[PDB]
């Protein structure tokens, strides 16, 4: 993430001439393609038949639709593509492990070692040990979820 | 005479208080500062209540 | 039935049942004088 | 390192302040209460504003908070 | 006491550092927190039984005075 | 007629924005008129409306500038009232809610033992105990300031 | 263990990044510091209160210097009006070469900032347009800079040392320091702003030099003394004259009766000169009130145990408050910010309803600038103004000292100010809020005919009496002939008249309707940001639920589960809450405002008047229109000169925001886990010989309170900050 | 001889709290 900031750092201040984006950072081709496309050569050999490229959405450029307006076609990635993901890809990260963190240490947290002695919710606990709440996997809960909203 | 009576709890500690009645039990065995046991039906943030009492309190009327 | 009485009462959704099958007249008020705008003594 | 200032009556406990993790209890004898019992810390020094000691502990106005400034590895817990 | 939930009985600690020492109530002498018994100190509480409590100008500077109590 | 903020009749804007606003709903060709539900987009409606048009008229709340009511009692001419006359009811409708919210409670120390004796409501309410709700103030008001108030009571 | 820092063992010895933390946080905490005699911070404060009227001096010998070098002044006098007035000069070694496609704005030659300090005109007010002439008021708040850190250095040592009496002595750190700190200070102002400046509003190079060899006015300095003197007021610099010019230039001197004339559209020179020569007697009397020795004038004392009336056949009985005001220093920082509190805010108008020099009523960007800071501290000193207000009760007063005297009595009967500010705004509360809301139903369910908009009838009074002619009610007064406006016709009342209603005036801006639905709102606000306060600090000097906070102190950090009932409980944190509420007060009214206000600059005045009476109004074309200059210089082309705040906005936007984690996400989640790899980091070789000199741990949950409080806030004070200003360089 | 002030901005941000975040490294080890 700290990547799109850059690119603002970097078209604000950040002048086209150099940054991330596609006829940019580039990161030509590209990117691929992937595979998906292949997915698009799957069905005419590679798993013999079924009929038309497994879903449109993967492939090449043999495209369809109806209805005037459009139906789904061959959705090109790259650039704005191995971007945002990884934030998906990021998230999913520091979302579970809030999770694991909270998971694992939860009965026995390295400090507060004994926690069976509250109950599952139970608030936090010392204004000792200079500053103890959110302890609680109910409360590591409690945030659990935010970021997932926030995901 | 007043034993357990309608009797007032007056000290710059307590919690219920000017809240008024109650003294419900009072011993004789000096020592302490606790003679004065009271009851109410309304509470601290316990639930059991009750805690004790003494000395310069009971500021009231009947 | 009584007296005022007391009579008996019920649980939880007494309150709660305040507000729709009486409450709504409301509705019904503010249709027969459709909207208020203000002011209408009789 | 432990404070402000947490005050008289209980003990017995078996009903009251049994649970001090980082201990910080004695109970000496002294003459007062319904048998003998006055109480705050015979330490206060491996404690720990582990404040858990009211929760358990009654008798009415502030009974149990921190105030520890200094603040110390021994009771900021943090060894490592 | 985790040695409390299988029956279990007489825990015992200590310190133990470099280079080693204390550090320890059970037994010291094991008294139990719990009990009270034989010469237990002082330190035992504000000539404020609590109540009185307000606005705490004792203070100016002092120097002796309190640091503490 | 005051502050501005003219009574709507002479129509500049209001009675026209409003010969307006709702009148593109009414262009509502753009389905089919007859009789419908599905559609009466059109036709009726407007009757509570411009079949209330120069009805809603009427009174004036001197409707002002933007052309709608700037609805004003403060206490001079006829508007009084405008939210007085429909004012004081309020007042009225509430606090002797109050007394039913007294009485009721006022009750919950009576027949001795108390509080979800507030849960189980033992039907407070219909009359007196309510339908003194009716009469409380300036005949009776100062059930506030004697023997119930001092307070004054055990 | 860990000797270093200083200010008592404490904290000093005490290992992990607190110290740091506390040291810093609480740095000027020295009032509780265990290092302090009576003197020690009374001591202190002296020498550390000139300190910074060091820099405040430095703030502006530069800045002022700054300008004239940097930027087009001694230029911008060819022509006076534009613009893009202009700030300090930009080395930016990151902005691509679309510097140029940058700031080459203004006067600049390179990518220099927008100037909307106001200042460029209290600057050119006072006299110079001669940078030359300049180069000087640099040099003079350097003549102040060096000279009074000597009150630094110098009167910070026992010998020509301070006292502590010297400083509880009431009558004369005040009577007399009246008559000296304003006073006389004006004068020489209240001349300057008559005797240099008038010269070139008359236009003549009367610098300082020829200092004698004037004479602005003809006759000497004669009926001053005597006892006549409208041979003053006798002719006002008049009607057209290119102002500071040519023509029309009518001399006199101190004036007193005319009033902007369109041109300057700003309160005309040497008008006000009359003024600042007036307040002076109104405290040169009431500022001789009292005393130095001479056994003449004011004691105080049965000003109270006397004058404790208006009270008592009964009531109160002050027998002196007093050892309390002069003892507690709080009050010296409980009503000097708590009364230079309101001036913020009767500064937040006058300063603009009728301005004051080289144009700013028609910028429309100082109003945007120069207007909302002002208003900010009027938040910023009025919050935290309180606080010093708990304080002396947990932390000066003595219920002993005073429980005769009103304030213990306050104290006696305070659980009931609390109570009629609570009911002051539930109420304030669905109201104004109620009403407010199909002012958002209908308004989206084709019905705006139906309506509850209630048009304000009251403020209304006002505003014609005093002076103002706009439409219906046929009442006396400002009837253009009435017998308020009578007696005095002419005295103060035709000026202040001539100009009181077209816009470009300003002057008791328009009426509309639901300008009390924010009024109202505003008159909401507060009265809940206050309670807050006033628990935060009243009660708060003890409480009930822990009965001794009294000891316990302002600034402890939350409690712990303790008996289920307890949380976050510094009289700190409901000054804490209380910044909040303001700054939702704030929140408010500079929307209003802007909307407002922005509605004039482009003549569209249904930008509010149709509008706001049910908030998409506010949503949709406050917030949502205008925009996108800003938000598109930035746009997948280029950056255009409002390219920044298309990035501080977003930063306000982001800087705000992470003022959320410590905030929303509290205390024992983050050791516990800046453990679990503050030990990762403890095992892994290579970077193992690497020990760290003190020792990770997570944060006081005040601070994970604080820094939610400096990087919100600050995001808060930001972006509308930058918006105010991008919008307006684009549209106005 | 001239072109500059730049002499301050390499300072100001660059080495200047190169030597704030340096000798206060610190207030600690001050
Ligand atoms: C508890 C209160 C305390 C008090 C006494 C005040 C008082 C004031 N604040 Mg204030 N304020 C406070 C706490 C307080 N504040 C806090 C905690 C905050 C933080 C949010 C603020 C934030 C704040 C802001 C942002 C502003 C103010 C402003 C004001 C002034 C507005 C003028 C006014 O009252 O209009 C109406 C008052 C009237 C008296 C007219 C109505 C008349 C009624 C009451 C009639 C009934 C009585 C009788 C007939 C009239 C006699 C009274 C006479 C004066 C007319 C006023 C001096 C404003 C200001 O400073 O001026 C520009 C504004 O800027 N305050
Ligand atoms: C402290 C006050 C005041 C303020 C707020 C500023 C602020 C600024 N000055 Mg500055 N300046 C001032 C007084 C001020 N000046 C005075 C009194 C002088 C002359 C004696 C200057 C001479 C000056 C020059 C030559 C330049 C600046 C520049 C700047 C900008 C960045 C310079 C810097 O990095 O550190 C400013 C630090 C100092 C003035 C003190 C230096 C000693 C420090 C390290 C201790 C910045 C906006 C630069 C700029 O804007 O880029 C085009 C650069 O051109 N100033
Ligand atoms: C007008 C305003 C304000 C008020 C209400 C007063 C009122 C008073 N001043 Mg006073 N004073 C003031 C401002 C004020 N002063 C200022 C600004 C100064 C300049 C420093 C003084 C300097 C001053 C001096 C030197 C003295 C007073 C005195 C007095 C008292 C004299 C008796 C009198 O004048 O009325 C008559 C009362 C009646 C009931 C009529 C019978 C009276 C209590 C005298 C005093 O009483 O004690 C200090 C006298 O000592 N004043
Ligand atoms: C943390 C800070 C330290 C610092 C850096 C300051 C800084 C300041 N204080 Mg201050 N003050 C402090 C501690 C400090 N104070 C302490 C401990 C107290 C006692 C609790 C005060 C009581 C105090 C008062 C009464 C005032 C200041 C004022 C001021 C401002 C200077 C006004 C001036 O020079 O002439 C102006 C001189 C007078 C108004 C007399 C200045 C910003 C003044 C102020 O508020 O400025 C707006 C003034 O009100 N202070
Ligand atoms: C405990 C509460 C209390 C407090 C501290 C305040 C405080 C305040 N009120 Mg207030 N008010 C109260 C009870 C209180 N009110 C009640 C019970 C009423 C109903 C009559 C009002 C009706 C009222 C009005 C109409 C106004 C205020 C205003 C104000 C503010 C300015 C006061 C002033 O300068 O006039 C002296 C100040 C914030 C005024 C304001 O908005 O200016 C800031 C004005 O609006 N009050
Ligand atoms: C975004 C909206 C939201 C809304 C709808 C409210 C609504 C309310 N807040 Mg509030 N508040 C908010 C956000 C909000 N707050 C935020 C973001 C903060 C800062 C974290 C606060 C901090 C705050 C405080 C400290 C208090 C309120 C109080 C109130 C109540 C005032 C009385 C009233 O209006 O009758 C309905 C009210 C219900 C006050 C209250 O409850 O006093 C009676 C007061 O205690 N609020
Ligand atoms: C130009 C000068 C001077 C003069 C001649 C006046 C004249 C007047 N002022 Mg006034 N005023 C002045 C300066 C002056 N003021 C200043 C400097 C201020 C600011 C402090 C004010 C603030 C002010 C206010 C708030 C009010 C007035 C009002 C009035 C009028 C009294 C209304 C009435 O009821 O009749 C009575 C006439 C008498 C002579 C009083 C009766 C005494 C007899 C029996 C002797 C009157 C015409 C009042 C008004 O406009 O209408 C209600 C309003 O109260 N003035
Ligand atoms: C999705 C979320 C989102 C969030 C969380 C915010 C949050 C915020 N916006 Mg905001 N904004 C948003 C979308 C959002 N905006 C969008 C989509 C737009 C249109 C482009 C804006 C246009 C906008 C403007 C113009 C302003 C804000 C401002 C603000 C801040 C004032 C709010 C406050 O303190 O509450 C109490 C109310 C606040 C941090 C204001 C600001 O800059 O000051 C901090 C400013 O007025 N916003
Ligand atoms: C005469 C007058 C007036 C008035 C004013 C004011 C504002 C004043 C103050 C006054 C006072 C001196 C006041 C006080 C009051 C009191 C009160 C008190 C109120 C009320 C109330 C309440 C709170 C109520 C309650 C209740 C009741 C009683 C009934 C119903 C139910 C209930 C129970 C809830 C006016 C306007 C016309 C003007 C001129 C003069
Ligand atoms: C992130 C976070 C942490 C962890 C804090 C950490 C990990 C701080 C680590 C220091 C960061 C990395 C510093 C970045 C910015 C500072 C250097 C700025 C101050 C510098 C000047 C004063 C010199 C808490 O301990 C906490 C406690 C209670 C509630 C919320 C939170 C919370 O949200
Ligand atoms: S702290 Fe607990 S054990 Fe000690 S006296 Fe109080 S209630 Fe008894
Ligand atoms: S802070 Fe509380 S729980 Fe911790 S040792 Fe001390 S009394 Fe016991
Ligand atoms: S801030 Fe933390 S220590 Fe204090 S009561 Fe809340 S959860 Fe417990």
């Amino acid at each position: 993430f700290g990547l799109y900031i850059h690119n603002d750092t970097m078209s604000a201040l950040g002048r086209p001439q150099d940054m991330f984006s596609d006829t940019a950072i580039q990161l030509q081709p590209v990117f691929a393609q992937w595979i998906q496309n292949t997915h698009a050569l799957a069905p005419g050999t590679t798993a013999p038949g079924a009929t038309a490229s497994t879903s449109l959405t993967w492939g090449g450029g043999d495209l369809v639709a109806v209805g005037n307006k459009v139906a789904l076609l061959p959705i090109p990635l790259g650039t704005a593509d191995f971007l945002v993901h990884h934030i998906h890809a990021f998230t999913i990260h520091v979302t579970v492990l809030i999770l694991l963190k909270g998971v694992l240490f939860a009965r026995s947290s390295r400090l507060i070692p004994d926690k069976a002695n509250l109950g599952f919710r139970f608030p936090c606990d010392g204004p000792g040990r200079g500053g103890t709440c959110q302890v609680s996997a109910w409360d590591h809960v409690f945030l659990g979820l935010f970021w997932m909203y926030n995901s | 005479p007043k034993r357990g009576s309608k009797v007032k709890i007056l000290r710059r500690e307590s919690y219920w208080f000017k809240n008024v009645g109650s003294v419900v039990a009072v011993d004789q065995d000096p020592k302490t500062r606790y003679p004065v046991v009271v009851r109410f039906a309304k509470v601290n943030y316990a639930n059991i209540s009750t805690n004790n009492y003494a000395l310069d309190e009971v500021e009231e009327v009947a | 039935m009584r007296d005022f009485k007391t009579y008996l009462s019920v649980a939880p959704v007494l309150s709660t049942l305040w507000f729709g099958s009486l409450a709504g007249l409301l509705i019904e008020i503010n249709r027969f004088f459709p909207d208020a705008l203000t002011f209408p003594f009789f | 390192s432990h404070s402000v200032k947490i005050y008289d009556t209980c003990i017995g406990c078996t009903q009251c302040v049994r649970a001090c993790p980082t201990d910080v209890l004695e109970m000496i004898p002294w003459g007062g209460c319904k048998a003998k019992q006055i109480a705050s810390a015979p330490r206060t020094e491996d404690c720990v504003g582990c404040k858990r000691c009211e929760s358990a502990c009654p008798t009415d106005f502030l009974s149990v908070r921190v105030y520890l400034w200094h603040e110390t590895t021994r009771s900021m817990g943090l060894a490592y | 006491t985790r040695l409390r939930s299988k029956y279990k009985i007489k825990y015992q600690f200590y310190r133990v550092f470099p280079s080693g020492e204390v550090q320890y109530l059970h037994p010291k002498d094991g008294v139990y927190p719990e009990k009270v018994n034989p010469g237990r100190q002082g330190v035992g509480l504000n000539m404020r039984s609590i109540g009185k409590n307000v606005s705490p100008i004792e203070v100016k500077f002092t120097g002796k005075q309190p640091y503490d109590l | 007629d005051i502050a501005g903020l003219t009574p709507c009749k002479e129509s500049k804007q209001f009675a026209k924005r409003e010969k307006q606003a709702l009148k593109k709903l009414q262009a509502s060709l753009k389905l089919y008129a007859d009789d419908s539900a599905p559609a009466l987009a059109i036709k009726a409606t407007m009757e509570k409306t411009k079949k209330r048009f120069d009805n809603y008229g009427k009174y004036g709340l001197l409707c002002g500038s933007d052309g709608l009511p700037h609805l004003i009692v403060s206490g001079d001419q006829r508007h009084w009232g405008e939210f007085i006359t429909p004012g004081i009811l309020f007042l009225y409708i509430a606090g002797w809610i109050g007394w039913v919210g007294r009485s009721y409670l006022i009750a919950i120390r009576d027949e001795k033992k108390p509080t979800q004796k507030e849960i189980i409501i033992d039907v407070p309410l219909a009359s007196s105990l309510l339908f003194r709700g009716f009469s409380w103030p300036v005949a009776a008001y100062r059930e506030l300031l004697n023997g119930e108030l001092v307070d004054n009571n055990f | 263990a860990l000797r270093i820092p200083r200010f008592s063992q404490g904290i000093a010895q005490d290992p992990t990044t607190r110290r740091i933390w506390f040291g810093i946080a609480t740095a000027h905490d020295f009032e509780s510091h265990d290092d302090i005699t009576e003197g020690r911070l009374y001591q202190n404060i002296f020498a550390s209160h000139f300190g910074q009227l060091a820099i405040i001096f430095l703030w502006t010998s530069g800045n002022l210097f700054h300008v004239a070098w940097q930027g087009n002044f001694e230029a911008w006098v060819q022509d006076p009006f534009h613009v893009r007035p202009i700030a300090h000069a930009i080395w930016d070694p990151h902005f691509g070469q679309p510097a140029v496609e940058a700031f080459t704005r203004g006067g600049a030659l390179g990518p220099v900032n927008n100037a909307y300090s106001g200042v460029y005109q209290w600057w050119y007010t006072i006299g110079l347009r001669t940078n030359e002439d300049l180069y000087t008021g640099a040099i003079f708040l350097l003549f102040l800079s060096a000279i009074s850190l000597l009150a630094g250095w110098l009167h910070l040592q026992p010998k020509w040392k301070p006292s502590v009496s010297w400083f509880k002595n009431a009558e004369s750190r005040l009577n007399h320091h009246l008559s000296g700190l304003f006073g006389v200070s004006s004068l020489a102002w209240a001349g300057h702003l008559v005797h240099v400046a008038i010269p070139g509003s008359r236009g003549e190079y009367v610098r300082w030099n020829n200092f004698l060899d004037v004479l602005p006015y003809p006759q000497g300095l004669g009926p001053l003394l005597t006892g006549q003197w409208n041979l003053y007021a006798q002719n006002p610099s008049s009607s057209n004259h290119l102002f500071g010019t040519t023509q029309g230039a009518g001399t006199a001197i101190l004036t007193i009766l005319g009033g902007f004339h369109p041109q300057t559209q700003s309160l005309w020179l040497t008008d006000v000169a009359h003024h600042h020569l007036a307040i002076a007697f109104l405290f040169l009397i009431g500022g001789l009130m009292y005393r130095t020795n001479f056994g003449i004038g004011h004691s105080i004392k049965y000003i109270l145990e006397a004058h404790i009336p208006p009270g008592g056949r009964l009531g109160r009985g002050h027998k002196g408050l007093y050892d309390t005001i002069n003892n507690s220093i709080h009050f010296q920082l409980g009503l000097a910010l708590a009364s230079l509190g309101v001036i913020t805010s009767l500064v937040a108008q006058h300063m603009y309803s009728l301005p004051a020099y080289a144009f700013i009523a028609q910028d429309f960007t100082t109003q945007a600038a120069l207007y909302t800071h002002h208003q900010y501290i009027a938040g910023f000193i009025m919050t935290g103004a309180f606080a010093h207000g708990p304080i002396f009760f947990i932390r000066d007063y003595n219920p002993e000292q005073n429980a005769d005297n009103v304030l213990a009595r306050m104290l006696e009967h305070k659980e009931a100010i609390i109570s009629h500010l609570s009911w002051a705004s539930l109420f304030l509360g669905f109201h104004t809020l109620g009403l407010y809301v199909h002012n958002d139903v209908m308004l989206a369910f084709g019905t705006p005919e139906k309506q509850i908009l209630i048009e304000p009838i009251f403020a209304q009074w006002i505003q014609s009496a005093h002076g103002k002619t706009t439409y219906g009610f046929d009442i006396p007064l400002s009837s253009t002939n009435g017998p308020a406006l009578n007696a005095g016709r002419n005295i103060w009342l035709p000026g202040w008249l001539n100009a009181i209603n077209e816009n470009s005036n300003s002057l008791f801006l328009t009426i509309g309707p639901g300008d009390f639905l924010v009024h109202h709102a505003i008159a909401l606000g507060l009265h809940t940001t206050t309670l807050i306060l006033v628990k935060g600090a009243l009660d708060a000097r003890g409480s009930k639920l822990m009965p001794d906070k009294k000891d316990f102190g302002y600034s402890f950090p939350c409690d712990g589960p303790g008996r289920g009932g307890t949380c976050d409980i510094s009289a700190w944190d409901d000054f804490y809450l209380a910044v909040f509420w303001m700054l939702n007060t704030i929140g408010w009214v500079t929307f209003y405002w802007h909307w407002k206000h922005i509605t004039l600059w482009r003549g569209n005045v249904s930008q509010f008047n149709e509008s706001s009476t049910y908030l998409m109004g506010w949503l949709r074309d406050y917030l949502w229109l205008n925009s996108s200059q800003l938000i598109n210089g930035i746009t997948p082309l280029v950056c255009n000169s409002l390219s920044v705040w298309a990035w501080m906005f977003l930063f306000g936007h982001l800087v705000w925001a992470t003022g959320f984690m410590f905030l929303i996400s509290w205390r024992g989640y983050w050791q516990e886990l800046i453990e679990t790899l503050a030990w990762a980091h403890e095992r892994t070789p290579l970077a193992n010989l690497i020990r760290w000199r003190d020792k990770p741990v997570a944060l006081s949950i005040v601070q994970a309170r604080l820094v939610g409080l400096v990087h919100f806030s600050v995001g808060y004070i930001f972006t509308y900050a930058a918006f105010l200003i991008a919008s307006t360089s684009g549209k106005f | 001889m001239i072109n500059l002030p730049s002499l301050f901005v390499p300072l100001v941000g660059l080495l200047f709290p190169a030597v704030a975040m340096a000798s206060l490294f610190l207030h600690v080890e001050k």
